[PDB]
């Protein structure tokens, strides 16, 4: 079999930048009857993957013109010209000129903006779980770029360890930043053994750290 | 328009079987061949092989020889594919896609059906709600949330005010805790003045242990 190569893994691209996309066979795509049958595929996060090219150079139905593909032979590209933030996804070759189809390994194509501050919520555990048992208290780092940014949890002034797990979005299609959630977890005898619950954040964003708290059963 | 529409997800215990749908609609179901694609989690996509509706015969990649077989319903317009003797490697997402074939190429694609193979029983999920950050007399931007927690296998659905609601939500990736169970939450900003004119329901689906939920969430 065939290897199919993409290059780079993940591309960084600022909007209104052209990002450039290699696809490398170790064969050649040229089939003995003439034609070149590679293809572009582009999968959003969450999503199916859509058609995007056919044969090398041609746009699927709705493909903005500001794709296209061109190579010959080994060598492919896919060029994305004044990229969009609904560019973001991952980009894969597929060849089907030799028995049996192939995808290249994708590319992560990620955009470049400027820093955005997080807006910083914090949420008390719900009574519904405290009746069940245990207690997650919840932060929630809103539309910032770029993705580094530090959590810190406080119980009654103490910096707390390994009780937290974080999570982050993908990149927004629209304005290109994450979201994050933190979120402790502790029983609820021990969440009831405390009165301050704080979370401190900081980010590239944030000339000092922002902190939200609340006191329990407030 | 052209659609496939594949069946839900399914938990599957190791050596059993499985047997995944394709409802085409909206073109010729026999002109056009119908493909098999895995995604493993985190992983490229993987070309299976595909099966032709109008001879029936079926062609499979290398890796993808032995355990693995293409069935057609053609009155039915469904394309299914079974997987014997299931194996921890077989967890991933499957996609149907047309093979339009005056191209060679995979042109409509359908979401998905993830598959979970494990020895573990199915768990749902309890849904709390993370209550709105500020009052309907205070200015500017409140978030909300439910917190879909404890359960196995992924995937959970998360919608608000049953799709109604779709500007400033985000559901967050599902993370395991220690006790080898996911959660994960859902938030969604507004304007804090339709705190006190506006309800929001979050709207959570496990379709594995059949959990629906509706979760109220009020300040």
């Amino acid at each position: 079999e065939l290897v199919m190569t993409q290059t780079p893994l993940s591309l960084p691209v600022s909007l209104g930048d052209q990002a450039s996309i290699s696809c490398r066979s170790s064969q050649s795509l040229v089939h003995s009857n003439g034609n070149t049958y590679l293809h572009w595929y582009l999968q959003k996060p969450g999503q199916s993957p859509k058609f995007l090219i056919y044969k090398v150079s041609n746009r699927f139905s709705g493909v903005p013109d500001r794709f296209s593909g061109s190579g010959s032979g080994t060598d492919f590209i896919l060029k994305i010209s004044r990229v969009e933030a609904e560019d973001l996804g991952v980009y894969f070759c597929f060849q089907s000129t030799h028995f049996f189809p192939t995808f290249g390994g994708g590319t992560k194509l990620e955009i470049k903006r400027t820093v955005a501050a997080p807006s910083v919520f914090i949420f008390p555990p719900s009574d519904e779980q405290l009746k069940s048992g245990t207690a997650s208290v919840v932060c929630l780092l809103n539309n910032f770029y770029p993705r580094e940014a530090k959590v810190q949890w406080k119980v009654d002034n103490a910096l707390q360890s390994g009780n937290s797990q974080e999570s982050v979005t993908e990149q927004d299609s629209k304005d290109s930043t994450y979201s994050l959630s933190s979120t402790l977890t502790l029983s609820k005898a021990d969440y009831e053994k405390h009165k301050v619950y704080a979370c401190e954040v900081t980010h590239q964003g944030l000339s000092s750290p922002v902190t939200k708290s609340f006191n329990r059963g407030e | 328009q052209v659609q496939l529409v594949q069946s839900g997800p399914e938990l599957k215990k190791p050596g059993e079987t499985v047997k995944i749908s394709c409802k085409a609609s909206g073109y010729m179901f026999t002109n056009y061949g119908m493909n098999w694609v895995k995604q493993a989690p985190g992983k490229a996509l993987k070309w299976m092989g595909w099966i032709n509706p109008y001879t029936g015969e079926s062609t499979f990649a290398d890796d993808f020889k032995g355990r693995f077989a293409f069935f057609l319903e053609t009155s039915a317009t469904t394309a299914y594919l079974q997987i014997n003797n299931l194996k921890n490697e077989d967890t991933a997402t499957y996609f149907c896609a047309r093979g339009t074939t005056i191209v060679w190429a995979m042109d409509y694609w359908g979401q998905g059906t993830s598959v979970t193979v494990s020895s573990a029983s199915t768990k749902g999920p309890s849904v709390f709600p993370l209550a709105p950050s500020s009052k309907s007399t205070s200015g500017g931007t409140a978030a909300l949330g439910c917190l879909v927690k404890d359960y196995f296998p992924e995937p959970v659905t998360v919608s608000w005010n049953s799709g109604a609601l779709t500007s400033g939500v985000h559901t967050f990736p599902a993370v395991l805790q220690s006790s080898g169970l996911y959660s994960l939450s859902s938030v969604v900003t507004v304007p804090s003045s339709s705190l006190g004119t506006q309800t929001y329901i979050c709207n959570v689906n496990h379709k594995p242990s059949n959990t629906k939920v509706d979760k109220k969430v009020e300040p």
